[PDB]
């Protein structure tokens, strides 16, 4: 009876933004930035790749409470570089990394196949 | 000489009984271990007298005094 | 006024040889 | 010759580098030693040269003992810089430049008893005495 | 229903006023079951985490302030000790001292009663977890607790 | 400066009364001019060190050259030169403990610096001139570096 | 056989100094030279 | 604690002049070295301590000294040292008699 339908994990409702962004009042250039509707799946790629990242301080992620289909990613940088542009190159790279795979193995698979 | 004294320690090693390759190895060793060199000079000693049954030579006493 | 007086001692920075290494001989 | 051409920040620095692979040339202890005199961090020369007497003599060198009482002398040592020089002085008493020294720690020591009326009288005798 | 009941719970009856029962003085609750045990193996002398597991596992407090502790072990690359990450997690600063579940009886009898081999006594100063590992007879529901100093 | 302590060590024992963890063991080490016991546990498997292995042990109350006095926070971004670019091995942590033969008709010869590197425990024993830069409850850096002869 | 001779006493067990004091040397050669 | 032991940890005798140097500053150590007020101020400090203990020791048969108590003055007096940096490694400011007071 009071199952959520299962849509409900993962689709937005009206005004719902994907990705909110908050700043951190603890710490200089720091943001806690909440995604509706994840999970690890998205979540722990991105933390990964900002740990890349030279110029973040600090960044890790949560799922507030695992029955809400809410993330919390939390990042901090340097002062010449915020953790919105932080977050904005490891959204730029994350992707980067998947289509060159894709790229990589449609080829490897295509050489594979018939070759 | 380090070559010569992983091969010569190579040689111990098969062979235990080879009073040559412990000498050998502690006149590589007296450079770099004093202990290891006395503990080739004795087992050459050890050796002789329990399964080659010939009495032992002094230098080798010798060496194990320097 | 005359400069502190230090305890007498000839100030020698030294590079002194080594005793000859006349050690025991192996056989 | 980087110490004598008064090079002693560099000097220092070879001379750590050099005491790295080994302990057993007593000149780098001293050279060390003698810069941590000029370079006034006496209680670290002081104790360079009490475990150098130690180790490296099986007698009192009084090379050694004369750089001790140097530094013992600065280090505030002034009841052990006394001890050293009489007993550099009970080892070597024809050597005037250790009984010049021996001479100059019993003036320092009156000195100071001789400076404060707080100074008692056993002070005060021996300090006449001694002086 | 009504507000001069819902205050009256509300500053008689809510939980964290209610942390300590006057019936043993002592408190009632405590770090109990699963994370207690997992609280234990973190805490030991062997536990070390990088910046990538650190920073997963302060994105769990809510009273960090945001700022990394220095790590324990700086060289040949930065690690951080359970116990250093643990004092994140004390509050203000806390003073207190108690005895492990495996702390030897006759370890602080010999020598290195303040340097305990077996990591034993635990020692939690200025707010930061200096000795010991964390077990019931530090963590529980007893007095003493590290609990019932940070009420 | 900053070096609140300095001299030659070499490892005398390994957890002696035995391993009780994996990654860490005891290390029983004295020194060589001043004539210093210490007391360190490592991360042996990070750092493995065996059995009369000589090190150079240089207690500094910071890791900056200058000796400007550090806050003790982690940070990644560090850009000023640090000691432990020339150093292979480095602890961080406070001392919680400070033991001598004090009495009470005269003060102590010896001083015994206790440091715990975040859980990793250290005993620093030495005398009463040596551990002068040492005050209790104070962040200090282990700066040391095998010597490899 | 003797393998501590009036050559190799001088030697140092396993550390090698020239990179170091040559480092130090082009410090001070400028200073001999006066720059 | 025995007599001897009780003494030579509450009395705080100020004859011993050494150990007042090693505690105490000398702006404080003449006070209890020459003032017979605050001498008499410690001896009646000591005094109240014994007749505590007479006290406690017919309070507490079988001396069972481990007690529930209101504030917790051992622990307290560490948080006071760790809140003001206390150091035990030099002479304290603290004179006597304004801890009696």
């Amino acid at each position: 009876m009071n199952a959520p339908p299962a849509f409900e994990s993962f689709l937005l409702f009206e005004g719902e933004k994907k990705i909110t962004i908050n700043k951190d009042t603890k710490v200089p250039n720091a943001c806690l930035f909440t995604i509706n509707k994840e999970d690890h799946t998205l979540g722990n790629i991105i933390k990964s790749q900002l740990l890349k990242d030279p110029q973040v301080l600090f960044a890790g992620y949560k799922v507030p409470h695992p029955l809400e289909h809410k993330i919390i990613i939390r990042v901090q940088t340097t002062p010449d570089y915020s953790p919105q542009e932080a977050f904005t190159n490891a959204i730029t790279d994350l992707i980067s990394e998947l289509s060159l795979l894709e790229e990589r193995f449609r080829v490897a698979i295509k050489d594979k196949q018939e070759g | 000489r380090d070559i010569a004294k992983g091969h010569l320690k190579k040689v111990t090693e098969q062979y235990p009984d080879d009073v040559e390759a412990w000498i050998e190895l502690a006149q590589i060793l007296e450079q770099t271990d004093i202990q290891g060199a006395l503990s080739a000079y004795g087992t050459a000693t050890r050796i002789l007298q329990e399964k080659v049954q010939a009495d032992v030579p002094p230098e080798i006493l010798n060496n194990v005094g320097a | 006024l005359p400069e502190r007086s230090g305890v007498v001692c000839r100030v020698k920075y030294c590079n002194s040889l080594p005793d000859i290494p006349f050690d025991p001989k192996f056989i | 010759v980087l110490a004598h051409k008064g090079y002693f920040r560099e000097a220092r620095d070879v001379f750590a580098q050099v005491r790295e692979a080994t302990a057993d040339i007593s000149d780098v202890w001293l050279n060390l030693a003698h810069i941590y005199v000029e370079q006034k961090q006496y209680i670290s020369a002081v104790q360079m040269y009490e475990n150098c007497l130690r180790k490296f003599y099986k007698h009192q060198n009084t090379e050694v003992v004369l750089y001790l009482a140097r530094a013992l002398f600065k280090c505030g040592k002034l009841q052990e810089c006394k001890q050293t020089l009489l007993k550099a002085r009970h080892v070597a008493p024809s050597d005037t430049v250790l009984m010049f020294n021996v001479a100059l720690v019993l003036q320092r020591l009156a000195t100071s008893v001789l400076k404060d009326e707080k100074s008692n009288l056993k002070e005060v005798l021996n300090a006449v005495k001694e002086l | 229903q009504s507000l001069e009941t819902r205050a009256e719970i509300q500053e008689l009856a809510m939980v964290p006023r209610m942390i300590v029962t006057p019936q043993s003085n002592r408190p009632v609750m405590g770090i109990v079951q699963d994370t207690l045990t997992a609280v234990r193996k973190f805490t030991k002398r062997d536990v070390f985490l990088e910046r990538g597991e650190v920073m997963n596992l302060l994105m769990f407090l809510s009273t960090w302030d945001g700022k990394v502790p220095q790590p324990a072990i700086l060289k040949p690359r930065p690690l951080w000790t359970g116990k250093q990450i643990f004092s994140l997690i004390i509050p203000g600063h806390i003073n207190c001292i108690r005895t492990h579940s495996t702390h030897p009886d006759d370890e602080d009898s010999g020598p290195y009663k303040h340097i305990s081999p077996g990591d034993t006594k635990v020692v939690v100063e200025n707010g930061e977890l200096i000795m010991g590992i964390l077990c019931k007879k530090s963590l529980g529901t007893s007095a003493g607790s590290l609990v019932h100093i940070s009420y | 400066a900053g070096i609140l302590f300095e001299d030659i060590f070499d490892v005398k024992d390994i957890d002696p009364e035995g391993k009780k963890f994996d990654r860490v063991s005891r290390l029983h080490c004295e020194s060589e001019s001043f004539k210093m016991d210490l007391i360190l546990d490592v991360n042996i498997q990070i750092y493995p060190v065996d059995l009369g292995d000589k090190f150079r042990l240089v207690i500094a109350s910071t890791l900056y050259e200058d000796g400007t006095l550090d806050d003790g926070e982690y940070n990644p971004t560090d850009d000023r030169p640090s000691r432990a670019d020339q150093f292979e091995y480095v602890m961080y942590g406070k001392v919680y403990r400070i033991e001598g033969d004090e009495t009470s008709t005269e003060a102590a010869t010896r001083l015994s610096a206790y440091v715990s590197y975040g859980g990793l425990l250290m005993r620093l024993q030495g005398d009463a001139n040596n551990l002068h830069g040492f005050e209790v409850d104070s962040r200090v850096y282990l700066l040391m570096k095998k010597l490899a002869f | 056989r003797v393998w501590r001779t009036r050559t190799t006493i001088l030697q140092s067990t396993g550390k090698n100094f020239s990179k170091n004091i040559f480092a130090i040397l082009q410090s001070v050669k400028a200073r001999e030279e006066g720059r | 604690p025995s007599n001897k032991a009780f003494e030579k940890k509450f009395r705080f005798d100020y004859t011993n002049e050494r150990a007042l140097r090693r505690t105490l500053q000398e702006d404080l150590v003449k006070d209890v070295l020459s003032n017979a007020h605050i001498q008499n101020e410690l001896e009646r400090e000591f005094e109240r301590m014994r007749e505590d203990r007479e006290v406690l020791r017919v309070i507490f048969p079988t001396g069972d000294s481990k007690v529930v108590l209101p504030c917790n003055l051992l622990r307290m007096i560490w948080n006071a040292q760790k809140i003001f940096h206390i150091n035990p490694r030099l002479p304290s400011d603290l004179h006597p008699i304004k801890v009696v007071e």
